[PDB]
RNA sequence: UUGGAGAGUUUGAUCCUGGCUCAGGGUGAACGCUGGCGGCGUGCCUAAGACAUGCAAGUCGUGCGGGCCGCGGGUCCGUGGUCAGCGGCGGACGGGUGAGUAACGCGUGGGUGACCUACCCGGAAGAGGGGGACAACCCGGGGAAACUCGGGCUAAUCCCCCAUGUGGACCCGCCCCUUGGGGUGUGUCCAAAGGGCUUUGCCCGCUUCCGGAUGGGCCCGCGUCCCAUCAGCUAGUUGGUGGGGUAAUGGCCCACCAAGGCGACGACGGGUAGCCGGUCUGAGAGGAUGGCCGGCCACAGGGGCACUGAGACACGGGCCCCACUCCUACGGGAGGCAGCAGUUAGGAAUCUUCCGCAAUGGGCGCAAGCCUGACGGAGCGACGCCGCUUGGAGGAAGAAGCCCUUCGGGGUGUAAACUCCUGAACCCGGGACGAAACCCCCGACGAGGGGACUGACGGUACCGGGGUAAUAGCGCCGGCCAACUCCGUGCCAGCAGCCGCGGUAAUACGGAGGGCGCGAGCGUUACCCGGAUUCACUGGGCGUAAAGGGCGUGUAGGCGGCCUGGGGCGUCCCAUGUGAAAGACCACGGCUCAACCGUGGGGGAGCGUGGGAUACGCUCAGGCUAGACG
RNA sequence: GCCGAGGGUAGGGCCCGUGACUGGGGCGAAGUCGUAACAAGGUAGCUGUACCGGAAGGUGCGGCUGGAU
């Protein structure tokens, strides 16, 4: 299924800090913050210049690993936007992010997009009502996202909410703390969202 | 509509019977120039009036005998042997390409 | 006799019929003269039944012959009403 | 090992008999006619065409001859038999 | 204007030409390793080789007469179930397969004054009076069987004669029309059936005719692959006349008569293929393709033929011939999976001898209802697409093991351990949507209003409660091309798509560590388009790279100067018909999403018709002298 | 009685598989013989044709420069 394994060498070959645990990623004890370069026997050796085809998959795993979505997937949510009205490079970031298992954690209804998952798939999340246990659904203006009655008493959403108390979400996203309701008013302009990702190469790695 | 086809009579030469030949052109579907291409149709003369290089009209009809689905219309013109010229020629030139 | 019926369409275990005009010798689900609508069974949209009514009634007054279960989607659409 | 695909055979066979019986004898009765009226003797020649018709459109009610048939066989059967006359004639009954 | 990337390889080096090769997407796939769940699709591409068994087409007692059994009750009657029979309607639909066919088979636009259509609707009219056969059944003869002949009786919606002629048909005549269309007069010919209830009234049916609607037949224009190392082909051949034949034209068939018909705009011949909507690829143009699904065609062991029929030259009907297999009582007789499963053979390779008529649909029936391997679902196969899992947060300047090291240390690695949190699987309870009709009821057997019966999938999906940290594999790491070190080997063993690697320090072979790429998948083989502007219409070339005919002369053909008018063929525009459905696309909506599916929207070419335009190319006509000749 | 599936007789056409043996062709190579071509390649080369020679080739005739000086 998912990439589902060890993390912090994902960061550490991409040169960047990318926010795949949570808590971790902020304290000193993160790896990228102990060591910043590529996992393995040659990482410390001095690097070669990359080729443009080098540099372009490295961009797109990249925005890839961040979601932690399979290619597949990616691709054809890619693929969709290459053929859909407009800016490919904006829509395919709107469409990535509509995806509940993305709309949970940019809520800040879970610590990482992998725990967002599990509250996903463990249907402790609801869309406008109705439990839904499927990361891929995507999520249009309007739809109130929370958590279930029936669940709403567990350790892990109450204390994960507690740090929300007037926390800041994206401007397409309002949060009813303590009540646990959010609410997804728009899919983003590329500004919305700073990525650390140039998205045009990842056009440029798929006109290959 | 009863297909309405111009063309010339090159031969006479059966009973109540004519051939009309009927040429068109169109432009090539791939390479687009115009081209001409031409047929010949076994038209009905009943009334046996129609001679050698006359340029008439025919109109599709209810089968007369095998191939025969054409009768004569009306005439239009009179005398263009130089148009049967044209196909006599062509076949006289057949002997030239065999072995 | 040319009849109207109820040619299957939709996905399996989602059933989804077009009232339609066709040859009683036909395949349940063969070209057809002409479609006069639709018929949901399941009832999951709002209109689960909708039917063009002055052309139905054409057939009907030339010799169209309605099956059991379309003979009562016109009713309940009312094509037979006076 | 069997079923009514045999009573439906059973039924052809009989019918079969029926149909060739009458063409037979309206095949009959038209040369008999035609014969005559070539040599007529045009009021002999004109009756018997009659029983001709007959036999032949009673034919077309069922299965034997199908409505054209009987008016295409009849069209043939009058035309030669009246032109027959033309050489001699005159026409002694009816019709016509 | 929503649409277009290139690289490796001839050289010491260069530029160019040219091929080879690669990275992409795709498939009814197959093979290797691996393999957890579900949804929707989908699965003999080869031998149209051969097939055990069951099942795939029957139905009506509101057509008739019966035998048996039963309930009734007096040998007889009603009546029930059943079995054949006679008689209806169906069996020409549905389902299968792609052999044959290069063809009016298909596609597209049209013709039919040259045609048909059972059941259905609508319009007009009618049902009078007699007669008769064969099965059932009885009685004989012959077999293991297939069953079979003869003799005798019997009913009907079974066959036949007369009558009626609204009407129809046919010949002759006139009018209209204009290919055999419409009308009419003389003559002649043709109708029919009862059954059932609530019974001087309705319901199912019957007969003649007209129109409708639907499904067809036939005909024409145009489009449809390769070899010209197939160049000439043709005796029913091509036409005429007269007949035969059919619903109907026609050499479709026959007789006679004429000497004709076709061909480099590729006849004839050989090869290959069912064609299309579409599918795949592609920036487009184009190329490739036709499995699933929808339309048409063709075929039903191989051929030929007809019969019954509105319709067939008929898959589960008939006759014959052939090949093949079988059964036998050894005298004789039967079969046709390219229906659904299943066996076998061939093959790299392709499924359960399932459940059900509940639904949709079809056939019979007044109706109940009966039949339905169509169909609705279920089974099997990672074959395909889609959703989903093997957990999440925390957790050392960082355990052991293993790899590397200049022996200081670097790495796997927050990875693990361990802590808390969640709760696939499984256990308990609830439990579908899909199904309201037919029928019954009042009303009128109608309009309308009311009633009850019915679920294969299935105790499944789903809803609620409980609850276990719960499968990961495969390819690659010389350049293309993303990923590097140690050892082992020593032109050996081996790798290889191309250039190339291996001859004692191989990032290229084998293992390991580490790394890169995807993920219930990953790779391989085969094939299709792309990259290939490498058949070049878009969009290439020929002095020396592959490429000007050895030179003339001329046939067809292609192409053509300046001015004016007629026509309007090409060309442009407008209006209209057709361009089915599914699919493609855009929006929305339903399955928790998606795959999948529903609803609506937008078109196009291309062809038919009507009207318009006249510059260019065309044609016709009249001039000119710049081209050409004298 | 005609036509007629097909069976039988006879002679022809195209294609496929195969055949003692035979002709050259591709590849392999660490073999034998010579040295024809590339330098004026030690007789300038190539060429159509003709005759000849173990083999590359030679020579005649005419042609070309894509021949050094
Ligand atoms: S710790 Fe630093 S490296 Fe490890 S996951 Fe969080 S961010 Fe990426
Ligand atoms: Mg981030
Ligand atoms: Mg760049
Ligand atoms: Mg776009
Ligand atoms: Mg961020
Ligand atoms: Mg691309
Ligand atoms: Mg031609
Ligand atoms: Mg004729
Ligand atoms: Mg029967
Ligand atoms: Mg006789
Ligand atoms: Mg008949
Ligand atoms: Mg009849
Ligand atoms: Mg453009
Ligand atoms: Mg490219
Ligand atoms: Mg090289
Ligand atoms: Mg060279
Ligand atoms: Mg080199
Ligand atoms: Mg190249
Ligand atoms: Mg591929
Ligand atoms: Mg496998
Ligand atoms: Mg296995
Ligand atoms: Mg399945
Ligand atoms: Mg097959
Ligand atoms: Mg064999
Ligand atoms: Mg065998
Ligand atoms: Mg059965
Ligand atoms: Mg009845
Ligand atoms: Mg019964
Ligand atoms: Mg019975
Ligand atoms: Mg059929
Ligand atoms: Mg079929
Ligand atoms: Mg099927
Ligand atoms: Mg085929
Ligand atoms: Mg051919
Ligand atoms: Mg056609
Ligand atoms: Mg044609
Ligand atoms: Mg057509
Ligand atoms: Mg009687
Ligand atoms: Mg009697
Ligand atoms: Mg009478
Ligand atoms: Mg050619
Ligand atoms: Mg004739
Ligand atoms: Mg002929
Ligand atoms: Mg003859
Ligand atoms: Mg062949
Ligand atoms: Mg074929
Ligand atoms: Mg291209
Ligand atoms: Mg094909
Ligand atoms: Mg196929
Ligand atoms: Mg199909
Ligand atoms: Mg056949
Ligand atoms: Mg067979
Ligand atoms: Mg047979
Ligand atoms: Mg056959
Ligand atoms: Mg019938
Ligand atoms: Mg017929
Ligand atoms: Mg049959
Ligand atoms: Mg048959
Ligand atoms: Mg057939
Ligand atoms: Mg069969
Ligand atoms: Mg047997
Ligand atoms: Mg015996
Ligand atoms: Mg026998
Ligand atoms: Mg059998
Ligand atoms: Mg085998
Ligand atoms: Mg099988
Ligand atoms: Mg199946
Ligand atoms: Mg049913
Ligand atoms: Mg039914
Ligand atoms: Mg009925
Ligand atoms: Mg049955
Ligand atoms: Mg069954
Ligand atoms: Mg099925
Ligand atoms: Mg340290
Ligand atoms: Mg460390
Ligand atoms: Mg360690
Ligand atoms: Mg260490
Ligand atoms: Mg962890
Ligand atoms: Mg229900
Ligand atoms: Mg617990
Ligand atoms: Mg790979
Ligand atoms: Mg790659
Ligand atoms: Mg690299
Ligand atoms: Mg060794
Ligand atoms: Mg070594
Ligand atoms: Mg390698
Ligand atoms: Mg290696
Ligand atoms: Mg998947
Ligand atoms: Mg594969
Ligand atoms: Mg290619
Ligand atoms: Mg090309
Ligand atoms: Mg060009
Ligand atoms: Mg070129
Ligand atoms: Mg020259
Ligand atoms: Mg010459
Ligand atoms: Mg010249
Ligand atoms: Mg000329
Ligand atoms: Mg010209
Ligand atoms: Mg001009
Ligand atoms: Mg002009
Ligand atoms: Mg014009
Ligand atoms: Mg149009
Ligand atoms: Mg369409
Ligand atoms: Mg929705
Ligand atoms: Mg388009
Ligand atoms: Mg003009
Ligand atoms: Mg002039
Ligand atoms: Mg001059
Ligand atoms: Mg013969
Ligand atoms: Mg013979
Ligand atoms: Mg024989
Ligand atoms: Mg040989
Ligand atoms: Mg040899
Ligand atoms: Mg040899
Ligand atoms: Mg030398
Ligand atoms: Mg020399
Ligand atoms: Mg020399
Ligand atoms: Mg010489
Ligand atoms: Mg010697
Ligand atoms: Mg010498
Ligand atoms: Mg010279």
């Amino acid at each position: 299924g998912r990439y589902i394994g060890p993390v912090c060498r994902l960061c550490r070959r991409e040169g960047v800090k990318l926010y795949l645990k949570g808590e971790r990623c902020y304290s000193p004890k993160c790896a990228m913050e102990r060591r910043p370069y590529p996992p393995g026997q040659h990482g410390q050796k001095r690097a070669r210049r990359p080729s443009d085809y080098a540099v372009r998959l490295r961009e797109k795993q990249k925005l890839r690993r961040i979601y932690g979505i399979s290619e597949r997937q990616f691709r054809n949510l890619f693929e969709e936007a290459s053929k859909k009205k407009g800016v490919t490079g904006s829509v395919f970031l709107g469409l990535l992010e509509s995806r509940l298992d993305n709309v949970v954690y940019r809520l800040g209804f879970a610590v990482s997009r992998r725990q967002a998952r599990q509250l996903v798939r463990h249907g402790h999340i609801t869309v406008n009502g109705r439990r839904v246990d499927l990361p891929s659904y995507r999520v249009r203006p309007g739809d109130e996202i929370a958590v279930a009655e029936k669940s709403r008493n567990l350790e892990l959403i109450r204390q994960n909410l507690e740090a929300m108390k007037g926390r800041k979400v994206g401007p397409w996203l309002s949060l009813d703390v303590e009540g646990m309701k959010g609410k997804f008013l728009r899919l983003p302009d590329r500004e919305d969202l700073a990525l650390p990702v140039n998205e045009q190469l990842v056009i440029e790695f798929y006109s290959r | 509509p009863k297909k309405v086809l111009t063309g010339v009579v090159v031969s006479d030469k059966m009973q109540k019977t004519v051939t009309v030949l009927v040429e068109r052109q169109f432009p090539h579907p791939l390479y687009g120039k115009v081209i001409k291409r031409s047929k010949k149709y076994l038209a009905h003369d009943p009334e046996e009036k129609y001679k050698l290089g006359d340029v008439v009209e025919i109109i599709e009809s209810r089968p007369i005998s095998k191939r025969k689905r054409f009768r004569v219309l009306r005439l239009v013109e009179s005398g263009r042997m130089d148009l049967v010229e044209k196909y006599l020629i062509r076949r006289q030139n057949y002997e030239s390409l065999s072995k | 006799m040319v009849k109207i019926r109820l040619a299957r369409f939709g996905s399996k275990h989602n059933p989804h019929y077009r009232i339609v005009v066709t040859d009683a010798r036909r395949k349940r689900d063969g070209k057809y003269i002409e479609k006069i609508g639709y018929y949901d069974p399941r009832k999951t949209t709002p209109d689960w039944l909708k039917v063009d009514v002055e052309r139905a009634r054409y057939w009907l007054s030339v010799g169209a012959q309605p099956t059991d279960t379309a003979r009562r989607l016109l009713r309940q659409a009312g094509v037979f009403r006076q | 090992r069997n079923l009514s695909a045999l009573k439906r055979h059973r039924q052809s066979l009989k019918r079969r008999l029926r149909n060739k019986a009458k063409k037979s004898a309206i095949k009959t009765l038209s040369k008999k006619a035609i014969q005559l009226a070539q040599e007529g003797k045009a009021e002999e020649a004109l009756k018997i065409m009659r029983k001709a018709e007959s036999l032949i459109d009673k034919a077309a009610k069922g299965s034997t001859l199908h409505k054209n048939a009987a008016a295409r066989r009849k069209s043939r059967l009058m035309r030669k038999v009246r032109q027959l006359l033309e050489a001699a004639g005159a026409p002694l009954i009816g019709g016509g």
